[PDB]
C-alpha cells in the first residue's frame, strides 16, 4: 500500500452573512485576508468591519496562508458586523 | 531483526498505541491490561505520574494535575478559546510571549511546561508501553491529528514526539487512519465516498472523505465541546439532584465531591453500554455521607437524549458542505470511545435508514490501528 492526503488546491468557500451567502473560490495559496476582500466587493462593508468566523482556532489572520490551515474542499464560514 | 515502528492516537483525553508485525495488527495493553491510557500528567510532592496514576488522584490533587493539553498544542495564549478553555480548569495556564505553558507546582517548586512538554510525557508512556511488549527501544511513529489541525498544531505534535525521543515518521490525519483500519483505501471499487463519525470523551468530529487508489477531505463538521464527559456530567447533575432529594444537601459547590462523583459516574456509563443496569458507590461523599445508587440505561438515555440527537446535525451539515445525500456516502465508520453506547449507534444506523455501520475494531482503538499500519509502510 501508499498513502496519500491530497490537500486541495482549489477551496470552495459558502460564507453566510444575515440572510445571504456569499459564494468564494480561490486557491489555497490565497490568504484569508482576500477572503474577506472579496467580502467586501459583494457585500459593500470595509473588511475593518467584519469579523470572519469559522476557523478552528482563534488565531487565523489575514495574512495566514489558507494551505496551512488543511481546510477540507468544501467549507462553511460566516461574517459577524 | 529490525524494529518495528509504532502508530499512536494521541488523543484528548485517551491515547492507544499499535504496532503492525506478521501481517496483523497489534493494539499494545499498558502494565494495567488496558489498551488505552488517559492523556493525564500529573505532579506531587515527590513524583510525576503518567496515565491512570494521575487521574487517579485528579480529586485530590486538582491543581497540578494537567489534561487536554491538545487544546493547547500549537496554539497562541490569547486565542479566545483557549482563554475560554481555560476557565474550566483548575490547572492554571501562564503567558509566555504569546505562548501558553502549564503552571503546576512539583517537588515544592513553581515549575511551569510548555503543551508540547506535556503531550510529550504521554507519548513517552505510549513509547514505554509499547517497548515492554516488543522487548526493545522503539525509535519510529507516526502520530495521528485531527483532520482541522494547522500547521502550527501539526509541527507542536511532532515537536512532542521528539522530545520523547521518536522519530516522527509522518503527521497523518486521523480520519484516514480511521479508514486505514478498514481497509476503506482497498476495496478496489474506485473511488468511495467515506463519513468518519468521531465521538470521543472531549470532542466530536465528523470527516467525509473521497478515497482512490490509495488518496485520500471533502468537508467536515462536528463540535469541539461535545463528547463523552457532557454524558458524564449529565449523570454528575442527575445524581446531584438524588443527593438533594435523599439528605437534603447540595453537594454541587464541593469540588472534590463533584470530582469523585464524575470518576464513578464515567464507570457507569461505560457498564450501561454492555449491561441495562448499573450500581455506584462512594464513601464519604459529602459530609461524610456514604452514597450507593444505580441507575437503568434507559434513564441515562433520556439524560442525555438532547446530546445524543444533536450529533446528527453535524453529519447533515458535512453532507450538505460536500453535497452529499446521505445514500452516497459508501462507507460509514463509528470512531471514539463514544460511539460504544448502544442508542448512538442506533441513531446513526437509523439515519443511514438501517444500513450495517462498520464496526468490529474496537472504536477507540481503530485510530491507532491505521496509525500503525502507516507505519510499517513508511519502514
Ligand atoms: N464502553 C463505553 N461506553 C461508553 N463510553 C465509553 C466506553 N468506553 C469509553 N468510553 C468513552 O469514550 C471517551 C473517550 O474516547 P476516546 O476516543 O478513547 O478518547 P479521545 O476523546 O481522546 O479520542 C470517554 O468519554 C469514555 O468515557
Ligand atoms: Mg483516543
Amino acid at each position: 500500500r501508499q498513502i496519500v492526503e491530497r490537500q486541495p488546491r482549489m477551496l470552495d468557500f459558502r460564507v453566510e452573512y444575515r440572510d445571504r451567502n456569499v459564494d468564494v473560490v480561490l486557491e489555497d495559496t490565497c490568504t484569508v485576508g482576500e477572503i474577506k476582500q472579496i467580502l467586501e466587493n459583494e457585500l459593500q462593508i470595509p473588511v475593518s468591519k467584519m469579523l470572519l468566523k469559522g476557523w478552528k482556532t482563534g488565531d487565523v489572520e489575514d495574512s495566514t496562508v489558507l494551505k496551512s490551515l488543511h481546510l477540507p474542499k468544501n467549507n462553511s464560514l460566516y461574517v459577524l458586523t | 531483526a529490525k524494529a518495528a515502528a509504532i502508530g499512536i492516537d494521541l488523543g484528548t483525553t485517551y491515547s492507544c498505541v499499535g504496532v503492525f508485525q506478521h501481517g496483523k495488527v497489534e493494539i499494545i495493553a499498558n502494565d494495567q491490561g488496558n489498551r488505552t491510557t488517559p492523556s493525564y500528567v500529573a505532579f506531587t510532592d515527590t513524583e510525576r505520574l503518567i496515565g491512570d496514576a494521575a487521574k487517579n488522584q485528579v480529586a485530590l490533587n486538582p491543581q497540578n494535575t494537567v489534561f487536554d493539553a491538545k487544546r493547547l498544542i500549537g496554539r497562541k495564549f490569547g486565542d479566545p478559546v483557549v482563554q475560554s478553555d481555560m476557565k474550566h480548569w483548575p490547572f492554571q495556564v501562564i503567558n509566555d510571549g504569546d505562548k501558553p505553558k502549564v503552571q503546576v507546582s512539583y517537588k515544592g517548586e513553581t515549575k511551569a511546561f510548555y503543551p508540547e512538554e506535556i503531550s510529550s510525557m504521554v507519548l513517552t508512556k505510549m513509547k514505554e508501553i509499547a517497548e515492554a511488549y516488543l522487548g526493545y527501544p522503539v525509535t519510529n511513529a507516526v502520530i495521528t491529528v485531527p483532520a482541522y489541525f494547522n500547521d502550527s498544531q501539526r509541527q507542536a505534535t511532532k515537536d512532542a514526539g521528539v522530545i520523547a525521543g521518536l522519530n516522527v515518521l509522518r503527521i497523518i490525519n486521523e480520519p484516514t487512519a480511521a479508514a486505514i483500519a478498514y481497509g476503506l483505501d482497498r476495496t478496489g471499487k474506485g473511488e468511495r465516498n467515506v463519513l468518519i463519525f468521531d465521538l470521543g470523551g472531549g470532542t466530536f468530529d465528523v470527516s467525509i472523505l473521497t478515497i482512490d487508489d490509495g488518496i485520500f477531505v471533502k468537508a467536515t463538521a462536528g463540535d469541539t465541546h461535545l463528547g463523552g464527559e457532557d454524558f458524564d456530567n449529565r449523570l454528575v447533575n442527575h445524581f446531584v439532584e438524588e443527593f438533594k432529594r435523599k439528605h437534603k444537601k447540595d453537594i454541587s459547590q464541593n469540588k472534590r465531591a463533584v470530582r469523585r462523583l464524575r470518576t464513578a459516574c464515567e464507570r457507569a456509563k461505560r457498564t450501561l453500554s454492555s449491561s441495562t443496569q448499573a450500581s455506584l458507590e462512594i464513601d464519604s461523599l459529602f459530609e461524610g455521607i456514604d452514597f450507593y445508587t444505580s441507575i437503568t440505561r434507559a434513564r441515562f438515555e433520556e439524560l442525555c437524549s438532547d446530546l445524543f440527537r444533536s450529533t446528527l446535525e453535524p453529519v447533515e451539515k458535512a453532507l450538505r458542505d460536500a453535497k452529499l445525500d446521505k445514500a452516497q456516502i459508501h462507507d460509514l465508520v463509528l470512531v471514539g470511545g463514544s460511539t460504544r453506547i448502544p442508542k448512538v449507534q442506533k441513531l446513526l444506523q437509523d439515519f443511514f435508514n438501517g444500513r450495517d455501520l462498520n464496526k468490529s475494531i474496537n472504536p477507540d482503538e481503530a485510530v491507532a490501528y491505521g496509525a500503525a499500519v502507516q507505519a510499517a509502510i513508511l519502514m
